């Protein structure tokens, strides 16, 4: 399960804001890991920059 | 500012992002993609 992987790799803030984004877009984070990861990376890269 | 996992990118402006972040971003992306492909989590991402 990537649900564990994302917890291991990414920070809390990213997961919080990502889940908030997925919440605002009316979508379940746990039922769609790929999107959560995509948003997590897409959100992380900005902070990395 | 377009980036990929396989060290391929496309910047609209050249001077916007200098050569340090460009390294860290591609490094992070490749490292992540590596970690995913390492633990068989890539197929789920590539899959519909």
């Amino acid at each position: 399960s990537m649900d564990t992987f994302i917890t291991r790799n990414f920070q809390t803030t990213i997961i919080q804001k990502a889940k908030n984004t997925m919440a605002e877009f009316s979508e379940d984070p746990e039922l769609q890991p790929a999107m959560l990861f995509n948003i997590c990376v897409h959100l992380e890269v900005c902070y990395v920059i | 500012m377009i980036f990929s996992y396989n060290q391929d990118y496309s910047l609209s402006n050249e001077s916007s992002l200098d050569e340090e972040g460009k390294g860290r971003v591609l490094s992070r992306l490749t490292e992540l993609q590596a970690e995913l492909s390492l633990k068989n989590l890539w197929q789920v991402l590539i899959g519909e």
